[PDB]
């Protein structure tokens, strides 16, 4: 099966930027590789054909080059509708293996999180749960890495995440963590923990349940 | 179907027609809109308007009408006075046709023209005539006494001298000579006469025979057709008036049952069924030899038996080779009694009211029954495009039909052993009769009594025969075609390209005719010819410069089927192939259309036989060239068998095409292989299913 | 144009059967081939197969062979994917995709997600998210509301009806065992909150459910 192997996972830019995005094709597949768009919800849709071909209706800006096994699509200019993920495709042989795509984000400054943390309400402990919740908001870049300790113990099992999208005012991006237990094993423990951590940064919120 | 009909002059004497368009009411005017974009305002001048129609009250009354110009003559029912003001005592429903004409030098261009205003006064109370009580002249009702565009008018004195002159409407079908004979156009029942410049905007360029109300033969006139007047579920190619309004009635098989017991409603026997697919034109392409080489231009190939879309062949499917009477185990002597899911389908453009078709289910020559459906039975009507049962429902079972509500069709131990041979089952839908459709007072649609016999006969006497057939629907047409042997026949000159195109309603793009998404240009298609029609062509071919048989004129008598591709690619824009060709270089204007694939080397196709069907015959087609060498192309085809041909391309673009076969689904790929050295072009590579094979 | 219209969304539990219609308009139905493709929640675009439709003939990717059907209605210039005995791993968004010129996917249906669940229609519980007191990062404060065990999707959150837009955060819905859960933070003026009130409104329509959570300081 030919493999397509895109450059970058995420791509960060700025409205007004040239961008480019490589595809390596595992072997020959001459000029058919496709290029495509995919905002989030909705279907794909097909910018370049046959390596260079501009499809019907897409802006000038696209472009595509390539032939054999190495193949460029290229944003003249980056316009703000154009933030979303490209996928290569080689539509020469099945199974049209896509690549893994790449996504479109704005570019900004480092932004450590505004992190806030939140008990049980005693709402959910009356129905017998125990949910943590950890609010890391306004952050930059995407990747932050966020961990629950409970009594000094870092807890990996009921843990939810939830990343928002990039905030198109400030580029930001807020994530929500949720460490759920049961109510009987939430008050075994005292001290409730997370931790946003970043490159240089890392931010530790707590409670105790012994202090309310 | 409200207002008058304007009859818009030229010249003072309403001789010159410059424009017929339909008013709403009294007001006498257009829609300036559709006319602007038919009209030139620089050639806009017009001296004399006539006015037709009729008028029908809505209560019974003394009317008088009037118009606000004193110059303005009018007559009601070719009775009354002719005069600028008329008292018409008019009843209820009564129609009363009214000509209303005007004769002014220095009225101005069509846009410009304060077009008079008419009136009627019924118990004092005067106002514009509303549209719900004008309408336009029954067409379809050629009265002698009554010309839709007589040859004189209210105004100027019937000269001596001017009698011998040639009249306006010589047939009276209400478009002038002049009109038929150069070309003319109707849309939105504005009819002008036509300006190249009206195709690119999409109207249609009509022409039709002068001395004929019905060029094509049927129940329509020339203008109740190029108007589209006639009943709307006609097929709006039939708006051409070299377009026949056609019936084709035919049926098709999708499952036969064989039993061992006659009788429908029992339940006890041996009973073995099969689904079947059908195809109504396989017994057209069945007879077709395909040489690898052209000559002379001639790039279509030759039926040794034109059948029409009638005559249906059935191909039995998922047998694995188990013969039909191991099911059965009828012996020699015996017979076996057929069932049969059917679906019967109209490839024409009319439809079939009352449709009562005639079906021989033929075996090996042996006529197993005759099929004498009614219409109560299969729909009532069957409507041009559609089929019985609809399209989405179960086929119609012949055993619930009244023949064979008790007994079924029996069959020979020894014609079991044919469909063994794989001998296939035809319907050959002999005769089908049935009405047409008229119009009658509100637009409503009146069959009985219209019968479609002697409207088939005489259709065909005049006519070519065209079909196209593409995998999910086959359309057949009658075009009227010239006997150019004929010296007084004045049907116009179609070419084979120009009949193409009305009959289908083909679009174009870059000069080229496309059925839909579909290219149907000689070149992406496999055209097939009877030999007298191939004999026509091959002649005319030899007289042009620009050998293309789109080119060659039409002739009566001439059959044509375009068989569209399964799989084509021009190397532009299209390539529904399965399978990727290896090694396609498309950098070019090279193409016999734009690019061409410039072979290097080998390029090679790998098809899977999921994408193909099992036991067909195939024919693989191409146009190659090579300018500065001779070089032999190697064409290599594995299939069920595997051969191996050496093409010599010339400078310029020549047909290739070779026949292939499939077997079972479990076959392996197809594969098609061209070898070129450098200076090879390929263009338009087709594959076209042409006839199944035994299994 | 052209246009492969999908039929709608899909709540499936597992081990019940699935059929997804995709009819095609604009163009000879038979003339072009049918692709499938599916997209997981977190993974990349995935060919299934395609449906000749001229052959009929399915063909498989190699990872959907077994409970995947693709089906056709030439008739209807539809094509149909079935997928029997469903698994929480067939949660996805189903594509149509037209085989088209030079085998690219030229045409894509709007999709067609499939939601394998065990769950059928289950209100949200709305619970409140105080920090109580001592807690203002930069003149500001900041509250939220847990939406927790729901199904399906989806649920809107509103803080005060609306008139809280500007610093709100609603997090993308999670399923987590066969049940949604999200959680929405509003950020407001430590001078505004408690004094005047705020107030999370979820909405839940495949259960016509709406709750309005006051968010009040925790009691310590
Ligand atoms: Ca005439
Ligand atoms: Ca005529
Ligand atoms: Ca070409
Ligand atoms: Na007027």
């Amino acid at each position: 099966d030919i493999v397509m192997t895109q450059s970058h996972k995420f791509m960060s830019t700025s409205v007004g930027d040239r961008v480019s995005i490589t595809c390596k094709a595992s072997q020959d597949v001459s000029t058919a590789v496709g290029w495509y768009q995919q905002k989030p919800g909705q279907s794909p849709k097909l910018l370049i054909y046959s390596a260079s071909y501009r499809y019907t209706g897409v802006p000038d800006r696209f472009t595509g080059s390539g032939s054999g096994t190495d193949f460029t699509f290229t944003i003249s200019s980056v316009q703000a509708e154009d933030l979303a993920v490209y996928y290569c495709q080689q539509h020469y042989s099945p199974p049209f293996t896509f690549g893994s795509g790449t996504e479109l984000e704005i570019k900004r400054a480092d932004a450590a999180p505004t992190v806030s943390i939140f008990p049980p309400s005693s709402e959910q402990l009356t129905s017998g749960g125990a949910s943590v919740v950890c609010f890391l908001n306004n952050f930059y870049p995407k990747d932050i890495n966020v961990k629950w300790k409970i009594d000094g113990s870092e807890r990996q099992n009921g843990v939810l995440n939830s990343w928002t999208d990039q905030d198109s005012k400030d580029s930001t991006y807020s994530m929500s963590s949720t460490l759920t237990l049961t109510k009987d094993e939430y008050e075994r423990h005292n001290s409730y923990t997370c931790e946003a951590t970043q490159g240089t940064t890392s931010i530790v919120k707590s409670f105790n349940r012994n202090e309310c | 179907n409200n207002g008058l009909m304007g009859y818009y002059f030229t010249d003072e004497h309403f001789k010159d027609l410059k424009l017929m368009a339909p008013i709403k009411d009294g007001n006498l005017k257009f829609e300036e809109k559709k006319v602007d974009k038919l009209l030139d305002k620089d050639k806009s001048d017009v001296k004399s308007i006539r006015w037709t129609g009729r008028i029908i009250p809505s209560k019974d009354g003394e009317y008088t009408l009037s118009t606000d110009r004193d110059d303005v003559l009018m007559q009601v029912n070719t009775e009354s006075t002719i005069s600028n003001t008329l008292k018409v005592n008019m009843k209820k429903g009564k129609e009363y046709k009214v000509r209303i004409e005007l004769q002014d030098k220095n009225l101005g261009s069509i846009d410009n023209l304060s077009s008079p205003n008419l009136y009627w006064e019924l118990d004092g109370m005067k106002k514009i005539i509303p549209e719900e009580n004008l309408f336009l002249r029954d067409y379809s009702n050629i009265e002698k006494d009554d010309p839709f565009i007589p040859n004189n008018n209210f105004f100027d004195p019937k000269l001596m001298s001017d009698w011998e002159d040639e009249d306006l409407d010589t047939d009276n079908d209400n478009i002038p000579d002049s009109y038929e004979r150069n070309g003319y156009t109707i849309k939105d029942l504005i009819a002008v006469k036509w300006e190249d410049s009206f195709a690119e905007q999409g109207y249609k360029k009509y022409v039709s025979n002068y001395l004929e109300s019905n060029t094509a033969g049927d129940p329509y006139t020339d203008y109740e057709k190029a108007s589209g007047s006639f009943d709307k579920a006609i097929k709006t190619e039939a708006r051409d008036p070299l377009v026949a309004a056609y019936p084709i009635v035919g049926v098709g098989m999708e499952k036969l049952i064989i039993s061992t017991n006659e009788h429908a409603s029992t339940d006890q026997g041996k009973t073995v069924s099969r689904a079947t697919t059908n195809s109504k034109t396989e017994s057209n392409t069945a007879g077709v030899s395909v040489n690898v080489g052209y000559q002379n231009g001639f790039t279509a190939n030759v039926t040794t038996n034109y059948s029409h879309t009638t005559d249906n062949s059935t191909a039995v499917q998922d047998s694995n080779g188990e013969s039909w009477n191991t099911g059965l185990s009828i012996n020699k002597g015996e017979s076996a009694y057929i069932n049969a899911n059917v679906r019967y389908y109209n490839t024409g453009t009319a439809p079939m009211y009352k449709v009562t078709p005639t079906t021989n289910l033929v075996l090996d020559g042996d006529t197993l029954s005759t099929i004498k459906a009614q219409e109560n039975q299969i729909g009532n009507n069957l409507s041009p495009g559609d089929t019985y049962p609809k399209k989405g429902l179960s086929p119609l079972a012949l055993n619930t039909m009244d023949q064979f509500s008790s007994r079924l069709i029996p069959i020979n131990y020894d014609q079991l052993k044919k469909l063994d041979a794989g001998k296939q089952i035809k319907l050959e839908t002999t005769q089908v009769s049935g009405n047409f459709g008229t119009k009658n007072s509100s637009g409503q649609i009146v069959t009985e009594g219209n019968s479609w016999s002697d409207y088939i006969s005489q259709i065909d006497s005049i006519s070519a025969s065209i079909i196209l057939d593409t995998e999910n629907e086959s359309y057949e047409r009658r075009v009227t075609a010239k006997n150019l042997q004929d010296p007084e026949d004045k049907t116009p000159e179609l070419t084979i390209g120009e009949a193409i195109e009305k009959a289908f309603g083909a679009t174009k793009k870059d000069g080229l005719l496309y059925f839909n998404d579909i290219p149907i240009d000689e070149s992406c298609v496999e055209l097939i010819f009877d030999d007298n029609t191939a004999n026509k062509i091959k002649d005319s071919l030899k007289t042009l410069s620009d050998k293309k048989i789109y080119n060659v004129k039409l002739e009566r008598g001439m059959n044509i089927l375009i068989k569209t591709p399964t799989y084509f690619t021009n190397f532009d824009d299209y390539n529904n192939y399965p399978s990727t060709w290896s090694n396609v270089n498309t950098t070019n204007q090279d193409g016999l259309q734009g690019s061409a694939n410039k072979l290097n080397g080998e390029t090679k196709i790998k098809i899977p036989m999921s994408e193909l069907k099992p036991y067909k015959r195939y024919v693989f087609s191409g146009y190659s060239k090579d300018p500065l060498t001779s070089n032999s192309i190697i064409v290599k085809i594995k299939a069920k068998e595997e051969k191996t041909d050496y093409l010599v391309p010339e400078q310029g673009y020549t047909k290739f095409s070779y026949e292939f076969e499939t077997t079972e689904k479990d076959s392996s790929n197809i594969e098609i292989t061209l070898i070129g050295s450098g200076t090879t072009y390929l263009d338009n590579l087709s594959i076209t299913e042409l006839n199944s094979t035994p299994e | 144009q052209i246009q492969l219209v999908q039929s709608g969304p899909e709540l499936k539990k597992p081990g019940e059967t699935v059929k997804i219609s995709c009819k095609a308009s604009g163009y000879t139905f038979t003339n072009y081939g049918m692709n499938w493709v599916k997209q997981a929640p977190g993974k990349d675009l995935k060919w299934m197969g395609w449906m000749s439709t001229y052959t009929g003939e399915p063909t498989y990717a190699d990872d959907f062979k077994g409970r995947f059907a693709f089906s056709l209605e030439t008739s209807a210039s539809t094509a149909y994917l079935q997928i029997n005995n469903l698994k929480n791993e067939d949660m996805a968004t189903y594509f149509c995709a037209r085989r088209g010129n030079y085998l690219s996917f030229d045409y894509w249906g709007q999709g067609t997600t499939l939601t394998v669940s065990s769950a059928s229609t289950t209100p949200p519980s709305v619970y409140p998210l105080a920090p109580g007191s001592a807690a203002q990062t930069n003149s500001m404060v900041t509250l939220g509301c847990l939406v927790k065990g729901y199904f399906p999707e989806p649920v809107t959150v509103t803080w005060n009806s609306g008139s809280l837009s500007s610093g709100v955060h609603t997090f993308p819905a999670v399923l987590q065992s066969d049940l949604y859960t999200l959680s929405s933070s509003v950020t407001v003026p430590s001078s505004t909150w408690p004094s005047e009130t705020v107030t999370c409104n979820v909405a839940h329509p495949a259960s016509s459910t709406k709750v309005d959570k006051k968010i009040v300081p925790r009691d310590c």
